[PDB]
């Protein structure tokens, strides 16, 4: 999932860390 | 604004040594590790030598901009911004940031940090040749802010993040907070206490 | 204009920090690596020590200047301008760039940056010693921008690397391939891109 | 005052090449190894590897601040401030330093750092594997300073650290001894200063 | 205690060092 | 005009970041390797470890000043100078600069740097253990511009080195070589050009 | 004058790139090296890995202050400075210093820096394990400079210095100042040769 | 051929990568 | 004596090296 | 000669390289 995409994690606060 | 504008805004008017409480609230920062490799594990002096990516949180909310005809996020080098003071206590390296030292800066005022980190730490690494594993424990926590200027939370319980071709393998990492209040001293002193669980491969 | 109008302009209108995405379309960034060398190779705990040159292509069309009665290519510290925010995901050591840090600036706002770069990879390393050989995979991407920021696009996506690999190495290449990977997850509604480089090499006979 | 008025007051006002005296008076520095662990010994080339809490703390009343409705307190990156240039005369390694560079300065001008820090000794290795253990005798003082510039003193003399040293090292602290010592030398009217640190430690059987 | 806290340490200079 | 002036003017007038052609012809920089020390060798991998003086001479007439009751010669930091983009193209560590990075500028315009340096290479080591010994070949240039923009040539060509190589190591220098390449390839009008240094050395009985 | 007007005039008035000679006279440099350390010894690969004080003196007669009724020494931070650009011709690593780079000024403008530094030579290290012992030497010199512009001298004088918990021991300590005119060449040039006998002691 | 040499590389985009 | 600790050594131009 | 010692190999480009 996003969070495992670094560039998606920080892209996405709500959903990830 | 574009790009260009809002980088240039923030670089003028964030202040890398100035913590942005508002309001005499803590900075808010949540961490978690995902750990990556284990690259070598010694059981005779217990030390464990790791990779992972510290995700790290907070709001800074005068970086904060109009976004409705604007970009919402920008990259930004972290030596323009205030990054918690964050250390893990039983670390025997310094951290080796591998990757390129940018942070995320949303248009409300949020920074995503997510270095990927080579340390070595001194923990417990008996049964790391049993079924059960070894459980290592990183503390991680602010080296000079108690829980009124910063508060660390983590974000509780692998397989997603972990390389497939390490020796080892990952059998559970619990993340925690600590939170103590000292006879002495009103304040209370947090951490994250990350416990990773694992063990060589057959 | 000579080059040091150039290098004045360049100095005047380029941001390092800053993207130069041209009206929200991503900044396309062309990236192949070329294999020089395999130097430490550890089959036990599945490490690979590499060198490489980073063939890194994009455009910055803040810097083109005209080039009629002018030189059309400058050499530039990489310093001086933005380059790509680019890591292999599964790197356990820093790259080491062993080369000048100069990119070359075309008059059409073209840089080119090709540093030669030493690093370690956590691979599949097993049956380095066999005929089939290893296949070491390396996942590089923009550590912050997704796709409509950045679009990282393999060149020479298939070859044996003969013109660049050491024939002084203990190994030998049998097949680079780097390839475009592109997900998108339920969550959020931008792209995630990389580029996958299968290095498939073994020990020579 | 706000927060930012007095790092900025602070930056401004510490200087980094001038040593805080105030009438000619000595700055007064405490300095207290709190050790962490002891990573590796070598009782053949008489060496240690260690791992400690190096507590610093000194006076600068031209950075105190009324405190009424402002902060008592903030971290201020080191590199704004003046810092005692001690070092450990018996040192082999650069004294590695693992953590933020930060410092705390209250009010009243007093700055406590205490850097985690790894570092390599020649010291006394015999005796690590008996019972009453080796003695590893680490000196401390002012590089160029002498004792009317800078006063080192130990803070506490006596500990066994049981609340800092890792449960997890080979090793075990026995005690952990932190004088003054000062001597004046006939050439030359000042003395000379330093904190001879003894960490009393054995191999755990 | 305090004093094995980094950040309790420094905070508290009365208690710590 | 004293040593402050000419570096003050000297400051004024170099920009580092822009190669001193004059009027669209190359700069012409000599480069010659002095071998110091072979420090490792691996017959096994292929690899070198080697020290050597990297004398690096050219020219940059807009520094040059009227040396009548002047100094002619002047030790000026290279950070003040542009210094041309050299590469060994098979080297496989970053260049470690074991001296203080001072180049010698002659009132003419001529500067002279030859800082001491420590490197690995890939190369040819089969037969080190022979009579007729092994010989490493290392390639320099330009990593980013071509010959009409930076010329590139040795100055000695045959040596075996004798005034400058450790008497204490493991390894004898049988001769050194060091020839100019250039190439045109059909794609492109401009020369590619190099200094190939052929070290022609063995283990000493 | 205190010590803030001594540092700030200082900083108006030093070149640190520009080396202090005084009417066309070189700069007289003293160097001297206090042995503290033999680490590591290879008798294969002739290499020895040494920790020394290196005593350096000389005079920058710009920062001179009249110190009646002022300090009349302050510690100075190198980067400030000019320094000699003294190397070791046969190290085989960059010299690791290991102390805070501050040197002593004096108000007549003596400068004296003495940092700890540890570096690795290539050097005759036969004998080592014998009575009679290696005699490793090491040759100091101005990387740039000839003798009209900076003179290099010993010091007008081992084991006041020396480890007792280092394996081996110091038998002898010889300096040697060379300074050569060639037919070629109009000016001389110079360098310290400190030949170090050492062995491993029983 | 150009594309090996890293200066005939980067001077000539059209022929390299 | 004085030379040999590193303080006092640099302070006493006239006595150490 | 001159060639072998850094300084004057740098001081006399004609004689050295």
């Amino acid at each position: 999932g996003c969070c495992s995409h670094p560039a998606c994690n920080v892209n996405n606060p709500h959903i990830c860390g | 604004l574009d790009r260009a504008d809002i980088l240039y805004n923030i670089r003028q008017t964030s202040r890398p040594d100035v913590i942005p409480t508002q309001r005499d609230r803590p900075v808010a920062v949540s961490v978690s590790l995902k750990f990556i490799n284990i690259l070598e594990v010694n059981e005779i002096t217990n030390e464990v030598d790791v990779v992972f990516w510290q995700q790290t949180t907070w709001s800074d909310r005068t970086l904060a901009w109009n976004s409705s005809h604007s970009p919402d996020q920008v990259s930004v080098p972290i030596s323009s911004l205030w990054v918690p003071d964050l250390a893990a206590y039983n670390a025997i390296s310094k951290p080796e940031v591998l990757t390129p030292q940018l942070a995320r800066v949303v248009s409300d005022g949020e920074v995503l940090y997510m270095p990927s980190i080579r340390q070595r730490f001194s923990c417990d690494v008996s049964g790391v040749d049993t079924e059960s594993g070894a459980t290592c424990r990183i503390k991680i926590g602010s080296w000079t802010h108690h829980s009124r200027e910063i508060s660390v939370d983590p974000t509780e319980n692998d397989s997603e993040y972990f390389s497939q071709y390490s020796r080892f393998e990952i059998l559970d990492v619990t993340q925690k907070k600590n939170s103590v209040t000292y006879s002495c001293c009103p304040e209370a002193y947090e951490d994250v206490e990350v416990s990773l669980n694992f063990r060589k491969k057959g």
